[PDB]
RNA sequence: UGAUUCAUGACUGGGGUGAAGUCGUAACAAGGUAACCGUAGGGGAACCUGCGGUUGGAUC
RNA sequence: GUCUCGUAGAGGGGGGUAGAAUUCCAGGUGUAGCGGUGAAAUGCGUAGAGAUCUGGAGGAAUACCGGUGGCGAAGGCGGCCCCCUGGACGAAGACUGACGCUCAGGUGCGAAAGCGUGGGGAGCAAACAGGAUUAGAUACCCUGGUAGUCCACGCCGUAAACGAUGUCGACUUGGAGGUUGUGCCGGCGUGGCUUCCGGAGCUAACGCGUUAAGUCGACCGCCUGGGGAGUACGGCCGCA
C-alpha cells in the first residue's frame, strides 16, 4: 500500500515457461503472473504470446503500488524474453535499464545426459 | 494446383439489380444446374426481406453479409513435429463466399414451407445476430481465438 | 548485457540494442550447449569435423572462382 | 611483456562483460595471446579486473 | 602309495548341423534410440542401461 | 653422448587459493501455481511452493582465452600461485672417441569400468521404483534414485589402448599453412615439431605420397579358408 514508483521486473524465461515478478529495488516481490497461470497450457504455455499475457496480468497486479519506473532482468533462453519487455513498455511503465542475468557455470556441475529421442 | 495458372472468371451480374455479388449468392443456392429455379427463389425472399425493413432488397442483404463475413479463420499447419491450427486472416473475397455459403447451408436446414421463405427467416434473423450461419461465425472466430498464440506459424 | 537506456531513447531502439548486445555476448549458444552433458569424444568429435569443413570449404570456393558454368 | 598490472593496456583484450577477446579478433600473435590470457587471470585474482560484467 | 593314459557313467554345460513350429525385430538406410570396443549391472530372447573410447556415422 | 647460454610448453609429483554455477539450510518480501512432455502423468505447492533478496554450509569441475594450438613413450595432461622434478629445441664453440641400432625371455608404465580398506558425497547416475508410450515395452521419454563418479593407499592389466600403419637409419619433384627457435638487411635465410593438397613411384582398388603405403638396409612381433574359438582342458597370474 506503500508508494514505489522504482520497481525491478525479473523475467525467468525457460523453454516451458515464463515467470515476471515485479519486486521494488531492494528484492521484496510486490506482485507476479506466469505463462502457465494465464490460461495456457502444454504447447501454448511456452509461446511468446503467452508470455505477454503474463507480462499485463503483472503490470495489474501491481497497478496499486504506483509504480512508474523499471530496469529489466531477463533470465533463461525461452520464447519469452522479448514480448515480455515489448509488453512492459506498453504497459505504461519508463523501461529504464534491460540486463541479461543467465547464469552461466565457469567450467561446474554435470548437465544431465543427453536425451535420445 | 503446383503451377498456379489459375487465373478468373466473368460472372454476369444477376438480371433485376446487376449485382454481381448477388448473382454469386445465386450460383450458391443452384443445384443440377437449374438456375432460374434458383433466381426466382433468391428474388421471392429478398422481397420479403425488403418489406420486412425498410431498406432496398440490396441494403438488407449487404447487412444480412456483415453480420456473417468471418474476419479471422484457423487452417492446420503440419511443421517439424505435429500440426497447430494457425489463426489466418481471411482475404476479402473468401469473406463473401463463407458468408453466402453459411447462409444457403443454414438456411436449408429449417424447418418452414418453402425453400424462399427458409432463405428469408434466415437473411433476416442475420440481420439481428441470431439463428446459425451468425452463430457459425461466432464459432469460427472462438476457435481463431483460442489459437492466438500459433499466429506466427 | 546491461543495456541502460539513455535520454529520449526510443524503447524499441533500446530493445534492438540490448538484442545485440545478447548475441554478441553468445549468451543464448552457451546456454543452449550446457542443457546437457557432452562427452569428450563427442565434443573432439564435433570440434575435428567443424575444422574439417571450414577448410574443405574454403579449399572449393577457390576452385570456383577458376571456372565458368556458362 | 604484458603486465597484470598494466591495467590499461588490459582492457583493450577484454570484452564488455569481462571475456579475453579471441586472438583472432584483435589479431594478436599466439605467443601474446598466452600472456595476456596469464596476466588477465592474475588481474582478476587481484581485483584490478572484474570475473564477469555483473559485478 | 603316486603319476599318466585309454574306456565308461545317472546327470549336466555349451557347440555344430538339419528342419522349420512358437516369441519377438537386435543389425544392414540416420534400420526408425547412429553403430561398434572394453567394462559393469539388469532382462524370456535377440538385447537394454551406465562410464570412457573409436568413426569403420547419415544429416548439417 | 657430455658441457656452456637461452627458449616454448594443459609434461609429472606435492601444497595453497580464487571466482561463476548447482544443491542444501536459515530468514525477508510475496501468492497460486510450479515442474515436465510430442501430449501427459507421476512429482513438488496454501503445512506458503515456484519466483525474488540476504546470510551460511559443502562437494565437484575450472566459462572466456581455446586454436586440423601445445606438451608427453603410450595411457594421457587445461583457472591462478608457490615448492620439488623429467624431456625437447636452438645458437656458437669446447670435450669423449663407435661408447651404436634392435630385442625372445624379463621388468616397468598403462583410459574407463571393476575390486579391497579408510574417508568424502554438491551435480550426475548403472541397479531399482513410480509415471507414460505400446499389441507388449523388463526399453527409448518423464519424475525420483543407490553403487559409482571424488580423495588416500593397494589390486586389476583390459579398450575401435587406432594412423586399425613396430623401432632405427639413408635416399627420392612440388604448393599452401600452423607453431616454436635463430642469422642477416618489413626484406632475405636457416633449424625443430605439425595440418592440408598433390608429382613420380607404389597399390586389388580406395588411396599413400620426403611425417610413404616410394627406393633400400638392421632387428623384432605377427598371419596361413569360414565356423567351432581366443572357447575347452592344463599351467601361470588375480581377493574376485
Ligand atoms: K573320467
Ligand atoms: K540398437
Ligand atoms: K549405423
Ligand atoms: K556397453
Ligand atoms: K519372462
Ligand atoms: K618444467
Ligand atoms: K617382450
Ligand atoms: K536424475
Ligand atoms: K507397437
Ligand atoms: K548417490
Ligand atoms: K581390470
Ligand atoms: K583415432
Ligand atoms: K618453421
Ligand atoms: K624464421
Ligand atoms: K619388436
Ligand atoms: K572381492
Ligand atoms: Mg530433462
Ligand atoms: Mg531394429
Ligand atoms: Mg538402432
Ligand atoms: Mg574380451
Ligand atoms: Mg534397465
Ligand atoms: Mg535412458
Ligand atoms: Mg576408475
Ligand atoms: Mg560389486
Ligand atoms: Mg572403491
Ligand atoms: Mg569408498
Ligand atoms: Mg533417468
Ligand atoms: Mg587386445
Ligand atoms: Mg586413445
Ligand atoms: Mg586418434
Ligand atoms: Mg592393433
Ligand atoms: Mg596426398
Ligand atoms: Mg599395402
Ligand atoms: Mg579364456
Ligand atoms: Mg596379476
Amino acid at each position: 500500500r506503500k508508494q514505489v514508483s522504482d520497481g525491478v521486473a525479473h523475467i525467468h524465461a525457460s523453454f516451458n515457461n515464463t515467470i515476471v515478478t515485479i519486486t521494488d529495488r531492494q528484492g521484496n516481490a510486490l506482485g507476479w503472473a506466469t505463462a502457465g497461470g494465464s490460461g495456457f497450457r502444454g504447447s501454448r504455455k511456452s509461446t511468446p504470446f503467452a508470455a505477454q499475457v503474463a507480462a499485463e496480468r503483472c503490470a495489474d497486479a501491481v497497478k496499486e503500488y504506483g509504480i512508474k519506473n523499471l530496469e529489466v532482468m531477463v533470465k533463461g533462453p525461452g520464447p519469452g524474453r522479448e514480448s515480455t519487455i515489448r509488453a512492459l513498455n506498453a504497459a505504461g511503465f519508463r523501461i529504464t535499464n534491460i540486463t541479461d542475468v543467465t547464469p552461466i557455470p565457469h567450467x561446474g556441475c554435470r548437465p544431465p545426459k543427453k536425451r535420445r529421442v | 494446383p503446383r503451377r498456379r495458372v489459375i487465373g478468373q472468371r466473368k460472372i454476369l451480374p444477376d438480371p433485376k439489380f446487376g449485382s454481381e455479388l448477388l448473382a454469386k449468392f445465386v450460383n450458391i443456392l443452384m443445384v443440377d444446374g437449374k438456375k432460374s429455379t434458383a433466381e426466382s427463389i433468391v428474388y421471392s425472399a429478398l422481397e420479403t426481406l425488403a418489406q420486412r425493413s425498410g431498406k432496398s432488397e440490396l441494403e438488407a442483404f449487404e447487412v444480412a453479409l456483415e453480420n456473417v463475413r468471418p474476419t479471422v479463420e484457423v487452417k492446420s499447419r503440419r511443421v517439424g513435429g505435429s500440426t497447430y491450427q494457425v489463426p489466418v486472416e481471411v482475404r476479402p473475397v473468401r469473406r463473401n463466399a463463407l458468408a453466402m455459403r453459411w447462409i444457403v447451408e443454414a438456411a436449408r436446414k429449417r424447418g418452414d414451407k418453402s425453400m424462399a421463405l427458409r432463405l428469408a427467416n434466415e437473411l433476416s434473423d442475420a440481420a439481428e445476430n441470431k439463428g446459425t450461419a451468425v452463430k457459425k461465425r461466432e464459432d469460427v472466430h472462438r476457435m481463431a481465438e483460442a489459437n492466438k498464440a500459433f499466429a506466427h506459424y | 548485457p546491461v543495456i541502460k537506456v539513455r535520454e529520449n531513447e526510443p524503447f524499441d531502439v533500446a530493445l534492438r540494442r540490448f538484442k545485440r548486445s545478447c548475441e554478441k555476448a553468445g549468451v543464448l549458444a552457451e546456454v543452449r550447449r550446457r542443457e546437457f552433458y557432452e562427452k569428450p569424444t563427442t565434443e573432439r568429435k564435433r570440434a575435428k569435423a567443424s575444422a574439417v569443413k571450414r577448410h574443405a570449404k574454403k579449399l572449393a570456393r577457390e576452385n570456383a572462382r577458376r571456372t565458368r558454368l556458362y | 611483456e604484458i603486465d597484470y598490472k598494466d591495467i590499461a593496456t588490459l582492457k583493450n583484450y577484454i570484452t564488455e562483460s569481462g571475456k579475453i577477446v579471441p586472438s583472432r579478433i584483435t589479431g594478436t600473435r599466439a605467443k601474446y595471446q598466452r600472456q595476456l590470457a596469464r596476466a588477465i587471470k592474475r588481474a582478476r585474482y587481484l581485483s584490478l579486473l572484474p570475473y564477469t560484467d555483473r559485478h
